[PDB]
């Protein structure tokens, strides 16, 4: 799993594991933002693909999804 | 003169001289209880708001 | 081998006492002395005045005719009142006085169950035209409680909330003696309380508090 | 990105969207209050 | 601060004013600024430092002002200070208070 | 409509009640419908009453009032003027700025309980803890001598 | 880029975008697209002057 | 408290000199009317607590919140974008807290001493927990040199090459190390994989350690290591015993003779100038050189007279804060002073 | 011309730009800042801002 | 006085000999009244048996060379001090470990006298090469805490009497909507194979209950009630 200790809710998934999913941090930002507003559209449009928290920010849900590789993206 | 006065310090009500001639004193950590290892400079200062 | 520790009391004055606990583990006296001193300084129950009410005034920032001190200085003088209450409920004390002369704590008439322990404390100085008429609500609690607002309670304009300092103890300290084949520590607590309660009662309350707290560990 | 070099903050190769001109101006002008005669 | 313009014995002292009786028979009265707002919101409050019957000389302080204590500028308080780093709550010019 | 002397006011409380003749243009369609149905065209006003600013509270000390009915000097067209004085007792708090006489300034990071405070041998706790790293580099050794 | 745009358009100058943002946050919807800063229109009019 | 969870805010302090003057943080509800600011980001903000104020901006759109969490997050920007040096590194107090914690005091209580006769060494410990037990009792000092068997720490390059297989190690592998308990507890904060240091932690040494961590380990590992370093440095700075008193500010003993000698030189220069031989500008330059030499001589005498454990010397030489010219000015001699022209 | 007018010496820049009837292409950091458009850097670059996002079919089944 | 309630205690089991415990919520300032005391009690007030002094045949004066095995006497003492043992005899009891021939000696190769019990038989001790034999005497007795080294061939060792190994605590803040400053205590304890962290915590709690009951016995007076 690695030597890093347990992150604390806003620093997870760790940025070093998410930057391995995209070519740049900016593309990661747009990835997560578009997935998050898609999620919020679903609540008013697909997902969530992982188990959501009792009350969770859709941005964090999208980040966990990107970490789980349950979605695709194209520049 | 200040150095000399730091030695003439009258004791407290219990006869103890709390501040030595270096102006320092042994303090106790109020959280754990063990006394702080080294002597710490204590005294009285004029503080404004 | 472990010998069961003992607690032996010494006495210096009516309000100050030294306690000796021995024998104890090496390096264990400091921690016990501190765990006792913190509870003695913080969570010893006592009684104090919560809110007052003067007739001629509607708020704290004014002057009573004839008296020398303003209402705020009078409240700062009343902050030094050491009282003891058995009612454990809001109970009202009264104080009527007319100058010339001086108003002290001995002029306050406490109701049943409560009593003032320093009647000689200065409160206000009155002249020919000075007339002082004060009600004082006294309650029982622990620690330090800041003035309860008139919005929290259903209080009215005349009620002047005051800070409540419920601590009956004044100054606590400790010292240990280490002894080094057979090593042990002897702990000496030094407790000085206000004349409200005796150091025996304060240390007993702290002991019950700490016993109740450590009881959940087992 | 290859001719520029690595990014000082990230340590990796500089991303594309990075605006290195403003970063360079800030880096040059930030310790400007330390130059004395 | 309130200063006596002429020697005499204090005739009356209240939280509102101080009346002095000079040696030639004339009276004088000094009214006290009580809870007066300043230009910057600080409180200007005066309190008498004399008692009834005291003999004051010409120029003596009779009542203290906002930051005056028995006649001298008292801008702050005497605090018991210990000089040592403590758990970083005094880190970088921060101050720890009792 | 003026607050009463000695009252405790908080953020948003009304100090002086004032009503202003309401402009006929800004009448919403609902208000216009109501005034046309009921015909209650009498004493039309809007609420421009004085309120307490954000982050401000305390006891009301005094109220001064000047009227035009009574002969007082007021500017052109000003009928009534009311001042309300509010006092606050501010204890020392986090972020308040303390300083000595030697240029050693600082805000208050933490106020510990009296037990957490380091204390002398006889149990007298210190009142303020000033960090060491500050003193020698500022070149105000006068604070140590004063101490 | 989106932070800088949000700071300069829907937080400062957009007269139809700020009320839209408040209406979207109140109803729990996504934040709309920013418009044109009014100060830019003022600059254009002052250039015309 | 629910609507704040995982909603970053932006903290800014003017003047914003570089991009680190604005950083994203996760807000934690605190009591009071002050903004609590992590003590490591100060170097990025140039922010002390002498009355500083900072501003908070709230991102609303999803893209802005993502840019805050990813691009502008506090724990993501650890290195200066100008020189690549670490900025979230322990700055001054922590420095002393670690500098005191890892320095070795020869001859301290509990120090390893070889066996002589029927007396054993009593300088070896099976586990670091045994050393902690010996430190709770008055026997073992943290700054004393001892020998410990480390099971959960990594050895240096040479020790791992000799005793174990190169590039081969496992948690639970045992090895003997002659270090201080302080250096052990300090290396305990560094990750398992990092080799043991066993060096007095001057600020430059920890800067190098953080440079290596950022060059090799992930960013989050560095962001947690610096927090552990902050905690340890503060806790041990409380007990490092660094205060200031009039006695700790030691006046140089030979100051009188040095000043008399160089003032005699200056008086000879003035006597030479009185006959018109020496030039006016030459006289000024000669006096300038004389007093520069005297200032440096007083500084050297002060450096010699000062113990190496003096709190002033300890604060300056550890890299925490200050330089030696400040110490020369405080005790000793300030020297020459500027003019209106310069 | 907008960047030059906002930078320094506004009057001269405006006169010179009016004489030459300058048309600003309106593609620069400060230009997009002034007009309130997404800047041409960082997340404002075309390849980053127009990314399409949709779950994979294997995850869309679950 | 007043009444406090709901000061719950919970546990997180990391391993079988190590666990964390959380006491929450505690009243303001009580996180440190319990923290240091519980740690010092767990460390220095628990009955446990351990090794005091040993005698190794073959070599006595050199104290650094031993035939048949490669480990020095120092490493042998290091391996011996980590041996967990429980004895009920108040007097010091002697054990013996004897093993000949090339092989590996463990803690199970020791013969325990009546009453004592070795809890880590799979612990490594030494390795005999060709033509090697090891016969060693051990002294085991009870005690509390930790004590340094206190007849030819006899050497005293560092006695680790405490059945717990490593204890560390921390304090955080969680409270009701009116205070937000109550204290929460986190106590990480790592013990030996003698007793679980649960029993060590309960023993420390009972010893502290007796200690402060000595003071509560002075008078039966009011204090903070519990639920
Ligand atoms: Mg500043």
């Amino acid at each position: 799993s690695g030597g890093y200790d347990t992150p604390l809710g806003i620093t997870n998934p760790p940025i070093d594991e998410l930057l391995d999913r995209v070519s740049s941090k900016y593309a990661l930002v747009i990835y997560a933002a578009k997935r998050a507003r898609q999620i919020n559209d679903y609540y008013n449009y697909v997902g969530p693909l992982v188990e959501p928290g009792l009350q969770e920010k859709p941005l964090s849900i999208a980040l966990r999804e990107i970490h789980a590789d349950l979605l695709e993206h194209t520049e | 003169e200040l150095q000399g006065l730091l030695s003439c310090t009258l004791p407290n009500r219990d006869g103890d001289v709390l501040v030595d001639a270096d102006g320092k004193a042994m303090l106790f950590d109020g959280r754990s209880g063990e006394p702080f290892p080294y002597p710490v400079t204590v005294g009285y200062m004029y503080i404004m708001k | 081998i472990s010998q069961r520790p003992t607690l032996s009391e010494d006495v210096l004055t009516d309000n100050r006492s030294q306690f000796v606990i021995e024998p104890l583990e090496p390096g264990f006296g400091y921690t016990l002395g501190n765990s006792l001193r913190r509870t003695l300084l913080s969570s010893i129950p006592g009684a104090a005045v919560t809110s007052i009410r003067i007739d001629g005034v509607l708020h704290e920032f004014t002057t009573v005719p004839g008296v020398k001190e303003d209402v705020t200085e009078i409240i700062l003088n009343l902050k030094s009142l050491v009282v003891s209450s058995e009612e454990d409920e809001p109970v009202t004390m009264y104080l009527r006085k007319q100058g010339p002369g001086e108003v002290t704590a001995g002029d306050i008439v406490p109701p049943a169950g409560v009593t003032v322990h320093n009647p000689g404390m200065h409160i206000a100085t009155l002249n020919d035209k000075g007339k002082l008429e004060v009600e004082l609500v006294v309650e029982r609690g622990r620690g330090y409680v800041p003035a309860v607002q008139n919005r929290a309670s259903g209080a009215e304009i005349g009620r002047i909330p005051v800070d409540s300092i419920y601590s009956p103890v004044l100054k606590v300290t400790y010292k240990v003696d280490a002894t080094r084949r057979t090593d042990f520590d002897k702990l000496i607590l030094d407790v000085e309380t206000k004349n409200s309660i005796s150091p025996r009662d304060a240390l007993a309350s702290a002991g019950k508090t700490l016993v109740e707290l450590f009881g959940l560990a087992r | 990105a290859t001719c520029y070099g690595r990014s000082m903050a990230t340590g990796k190769l500089v991303d594309i969207g990075e605006a290195v001109g403003i970063v360079a101006a800030q880096s040059i002008g930030e310790p400007g209050t330390q130059l004395t005669m | 601060v309130v200063v006596a313009e002429e020697s005499g014995v204090i005739e009356e002292v209240s939280a509102d004013y101080i009346t002095v009786m000079h040696d030639n028979g004339t009276r004088r009265t000094y009214r006290m600024r009580k809870f007066a707002r300043s230009n910057h919101g600080t409180c200007a409050n005066q309190c008498p430092i004399v008692d009834a019957g005291d003999r004051v000389e010409a120029g003596q302080v009779i009542a203290d002002g906002p930051c005056t204590d028995d006649g001298e500028m008292a801008l702050g308080k005497n605090l018991l200070v210990a000089i040592m780093p403590w758990e970083g709550h005094n880190y970088e010019d921060a101050i720890i208070l009792s | 409509g003026i607050v009463r002397i000695g009252a405790e006011v908080r953020d948003g409380d009304i100090l002086v009640g004032k009503v202003t003749p309401k402009g006929e243009t800004e009448l919403t369609p609902e208000e216009r419908l109501l005034r046309a149905i009921f015909g209650e065209k009498a004493r039309e006003v809007r609420d421009t009453s004085l309120k307490v600013p954000h982050g401000e509270s305390g006891k009301v000390i005094g109220i001064r009032v000047f009227s035009r009915e009574d002969e007082d000097e007021l500017p052109a067209g000003v009928n009534e003027l009311v001042r309300v004085y509010v006092a606050q007792k501010r204890k020392i708090s986090d972020g308040d700025k303390l300083a000595g006489r030697h240029g050693n300034k600082g805000v208050i990071g933490k106020i510990l309980p009296v037990e957490d405070m380091p204390f002398l041998a006889d149990g007298t706790p210190v009142d303020i803890i000033l960090n060491t790293h500050g003193v020698p580099r500022r070149m105000n050794i006068g604070q140590i001598l004063e101490t | 880029a989106y932070t800088l745009q949000e700071l300069l358009t829907i937080k400062s100058d957009d007269t139809v975008g700020r009320v839209k943002v408040y209406e979207a946050i109140v109803k729990g919807e996504n934040i709309p697209e920013p418009g044109i800063p009014e100060s830019f229109k003022v600059l254009l009019k002052e250039l015309q002057s | 408290e629910e609507v704040i969870a995982e909603h970053p805010v932006l903290l800014n302090r003017a003047p914003t000199l570089h991009r680190l003057g604005i950083q994203a943080f996760e807000p934690m509800l605190v009591e009071g009317k002050a903004i609590q600011l992590h003590p490591l980001v100060c170097e990025a903000f140039n922010a002390d607590f002498d009355g500083d104020q900072m501003a908070v901006h709230l991102p609303l759109s999803a893209e802005a919140q993502a840019e805050a969490r990813i691009l502008m997050l506090s724990s993501n920007n650890i290195l200066s974008p100008a020189s690549g040096r670490p900025l979230a590194m322990p700055r001054l107090d922590m420095v002393t807290g670690l500098y005191y914690l890892t320095t070795e005091v020869p001859g301290d209580t509990g120090e390893y001493q070889p066996a002589s006769g029927d007396h054993p060494e009593t300088g070896v410990y099976s586990s670091p927990a045994e050393a902690i037990m010996a430190a709770d009792r008055g026997v073992l000092s943290v700054r004393a040199k001892i020998k410990v068997r480390l099971t959960q720490l990594r050895p240096p390059v040479e020790i791992e090459a000799e005793l174990f297989g190169h590039s081969g190690w496992q948690p639970g592998d045992a090895w003997m190390a002659e270090t201080t308990l302080g250096r052990v507890m300090f290396n305990e904060l560094l990750p398992l994989g990092y080799p043991f240091v066993n060096k007095q932690m001057h600020k430059k040494v920890q800067a190098a350690i953080i440079n290596d961590l950022a060059e090799r380990y992930p960013m989050i590992v560095v962001a947690q290591t610096v927090d552990k370093l902050k905690d340890a440095g503060f806790y041990w700075a409380t007990r490092s015993g660094v205060t200031v008193s009039m006695a700790d500010v030691l006046v140089p003993p030979r100051k009188k003779e040095i000043l008399d000698h160089y003032e005699e030189r200056a008086d000879k220069v003035e006597k030479q100038f009185q006959r018109g031989a020496l030039n006016h500008d030459e006289r000024n330059e000669a006096l300038v050189e004389i007093w520069k030499e005297a200032t440096d001589e007083v500084g050297q005498a002060l450096r010699e007279h000062y113990p190496d454990d003096n709190p002033i010397i300890t604060i300056v030489d550890s890299g925490a804060t200050g330089n030696f010219t400040q110490t020369r000015t405080l005790a000793g001699m300030k020297g020459l002073v500027t003019n209106p022209k310069g | 011309w907008l960047s030059a007018a906002s930078f320094q010496e506004t009057t001269r820049v405006l006169t010179d730009a009016a004489i030459n009837c300058r048309s600003d292409k309106l593609n620069g950091l400060k230009e997009n800042v002034i007009i309130g458009k997404l800047i041409p850097a960082g997340t404002g670059i075309n390849r980053y801002r127009n990314i399409a996002v949709q779950p994979t079919e294997e995850a869309r089944a679950a």
